[PDB]
């Protein structure tokens, strides 16, 4: 029995998963695609030539396959996960000392999924905002705020925490987010005469539940947003 | 002889050289320093290193001004009982201050021609302005605004060179937090001025 | 000598040296420039001083652009009736311009192999960007971008080397008024390129 | 001599001596280093120019991060199998890297007195930030953010000084099209560190 | 016949017309003011002395003639056509050799367009946007996308083309952009059940139909507009 042509290198699995970061550096490794020799190691069949054959989004040159050890890195085109959500990589490892020819050879199948990281500050959709009382108001839940993060819908990195800016100093009001639709929730605490005339008005500070990322953090300048509570 | 062209507070001094804030009873950072005589330039090369837990704690606030006063006498040697640093410069003796007097000291000073004193009409001319950085626990740079002023002050007959640095920022949210709040360390920051004759 | 490492227009002209505007029938600013030779580099520093009012004006409008020209010979000498600058350039006696001759003035030349002349596949190579302020009467700082750039054009067989340095802004609100007018000041700005060759 | 306080790329190589992004099986850039011993200070000039189509195939994309790795031996020698530049630098012969040894290489070196390894409490001092830009074809230039890291690691016990300069940008367009695409030069990039020892 | 001054300098013609484009750097050449002697060349009369008298705008400095030439230049103070879209210069060459009179000598006129460039971002005004579509429902143009750009309506510089930032990925929809307005126009081109009760969530990027310039390039973040399409 000779090293020959004669047989296929072995995986060890056809529909391969993995997953990377969202913004990550160039060659950094997501995965290593295991696969084996059906004839004897230390061979040409040895010489596991692994090669991509398609990226199902094709577009941008994002992932390295290393050809000797089957190695997935990142090249220098960084990783978006908003635009690009998940990968598909038809691999085709091939034995033999790399000779491309028609003759067919194992395919796998490996599956990248992209993790989110918090690379988008929300911002606020709507602009005018108002809200309105009455004597002995208590629990009410007048405004919501609409927030838009565009990091992975159901995240930390997309849901809204909310903080006041001013306006808030007897502790009137008290947010809540929904994380069905991420939504500025606010609520009543203390109850106001109507009949006082008065004013209720403060602001918000919005930013993500889970702190930003690196490139993100140092450029978020959060201007207030002057909601207005006539009493 | 190149190591008499640097005049330069040391690498990493052993203890606190510099008293920045009033408010501190003693040094409470690092200042690191070192002017190059470039030419007809000086090459400055500043930034601090926080020591103190008050000085290191100013990284959870997020309006931070704190500024560095360096008063010169007429030959150039610091006037330590007036400036923010305790610590008198001097020439380059490997990684630390030389040990001797100063060779021309008075040539590493903000020229008072190109930048006079209590003249109105040239008033826009001592000021330099530039950028520094501070890296973050989660390694993120966050933009300090630096203001470096030259020859605007003697408090006393004594003060001939002025050199006041000042560090600045107002970011949206304070670098750290306190319990993440380690130290308050600048990155390095170079500016340029016309420099007093010999 | 460290004299003559330094190539300059000396310190506070007594009369303005540019001409930057050609409307100006005149000189109409003065304008600092230093050259100081950093090994194989060049540190350049340069600013200038606007003294005729026509020229102060400047700052009383939202979209400035002026640029100077310095062309030089194949010697290094400035060739003053191209260029903007009209006193030539010397080294460094005290805080005043040398009166001999230039010694190895084509050492502070930005260099052609680094920056050629009329290579299109080579164009990005001649262009520094920076950024310096103007003061305001308030002292506001104003930030006004910089391009520098190196040897693009030859106006004839004479000139061998070219610096164009160019400061602008785009403001939202003038800088000052007319009644608060005094003086266009920009705040020194420092670069480098590799130098030619002596 | 003035030509060994240089070490340096050589201008414009006749060859790429980079190997930025490991997808390329060659040398895929050129890249352009200069270290000169300033006082104290090293003034370290960078900047890369793309030669591989893949490489300049960058300024078609809006998020780029690439990398430079520096590793040096103890003697201040680059380890060319470990680092992106696969030429040795050299002192300076005219525009050229000169051919002979390196005469105290050692003090080009970020010191580890200033610059640690593996010190958590002194972390931050290791990072130098700034800015480079890049001219397009329609001469637009587009701001590069630079980080610079110094002596973080040592991949064996072989290196004992470590340079990381890693550009990138974000920008809302790419800065070129696959048509206009023509090649990756950032402008120039100039910073400062506290030198090693002679 | 001597070279007194007994005559005017004769014009080519007297309403001028050139034009310079907007942004443009210190002295760019304008026109050159053709004007020619009836006396004899190389003479006091010869000395045409061109003269600005009147910018019809006057307020900026912007323009500068050159007396000996007749060459009309721009000053170090930038041009913007978005404040003015003409200039209006009423010149007057003299004669002699410069003496400044009450003899009443040809007068001239300039006029002077400035060509607009694009140094304007448009701007999305509406801040909330939104759709509805029913079944079997198709070339509906349910939004319109209000944009504003300065430069020169009627212009490529003016017009605004739209993209899809996400949302967009079966081809649903297809932006077309009115002339006449500046709206963004979608329309439908995929069919959905209402009953599927889906979402057809999505978000759009805005530019200029022709490339931005020098100065907001490089500057240019587009934040994508989240247009929302209920089902």
């Amino acid at each position: 029995v000779l090293d020959i042509n004669d047989n296929e290198p072995v995986f060890t699995q056809d529909v391969f998963v993995g997953s990377v970061e969202e913004l990550s550096a160039a060659h950094t490794l997501v995965m290593k695609i295991n696969a084996t020799d059906a004839d004897e190691p230390n061979t040409l069949n040895s010489k596991i030539s692994y090669r991509i054959v398609s990226l199902e989004p094709a577009y941008p040159p994002v992932f390295y396959l290393n050809k000797d050890t089957g190695e997935i890195y990142t090249t220098s085109v960084t990783l978006d996960r908003e635009e690009h959500s998940s990968y598909t990589l038809t691999v085709e490892a091939r034995d033999g000392n790399g000779e491309v020819t028609d003759k067919p050879v194992k395919q796998a199948q490996v599956q990248i999924r992209i993790l989110d990281v918090n690379d988008n500050i929300p911002v606020v959709e709507n602009k005018v905002l108002e809200g309105m009382v009455e004597e002995n108001q208590v629990n009410v839940e007048v405004t919501r705020i609409k927030v838009f993060d565009a990091d992975e819908i159901g995240s930390d990195n997309w849901l809204a925490n909310f903080t006041f800016a001013s306006g808030n100093e007897g502790g009137y009001f008290h947010i809540e987010t929904d994380a069905q639709t991420n939504e500025g929730i606010v609520t009543l605490i203390k109850e106001v005469d109507y009949e006082e005339m008065k004013n209720l008005d403060f602001s918000v500070i919005v930013a993500n539940k889970a702190a930003f990322h690196k490139s993100i953090r140092s450029k978020y300048k959060p201007t207030p947003i002057p909601i207005k509570v006539k009493v | 002889d190149d190591n008499i062209n640097t005049l330069w507070t040391g690498v990493n001094p052993t203890t606190a050289n510099c008293q920045i804030m009033a408010s501190s009873e003693s040094n409470d950072c690092k200042l690191i320093l070192t002017l190059v005589k470039t030419g007809a330039l000086v090459t400055a090369f500043v930034y601090v290193i926080g020591v103190s837990n008050d000085f290191n704690m100013l990284t959870t606030h997020k309006n931070i001004n704190f500024t560095a006063e360096l008063f010169f006498d007429s030959t150039g040697n610091l006037l330590t009982s007036l400036s923010s640093l305790k610590t008198p410069l001097n020439h380059k003796s490997g990684q630390n201050m030389a040990t001797g007097a100063l060779t021309n000291a008075k040539g590493f000073m903000p020229s008072t021609t190109a930048y006079p004193f209590n003249v109105n009409s040239r008033e826009k001319e001592n000021y330099i302005y530039g950028t520094c950085y501070y890296t973050a626990s989660d390694h993120t740079a966050f933009p300090i605004d630096i203001s470096v002023m030259l020859n605007q002050r003697a408090l006393n007959n004594e003060t001939s060179y002025c050199i006041r640095v000042t560090w600045s920022w107002n970011t949206g949210v304070a670098p750290e937090v306190q319990t993440s709040a380690t130290t308050l360390v600048t990155s390095p920051f170079t500016f340029y001025y016309i420099r007093e004759d010999d």
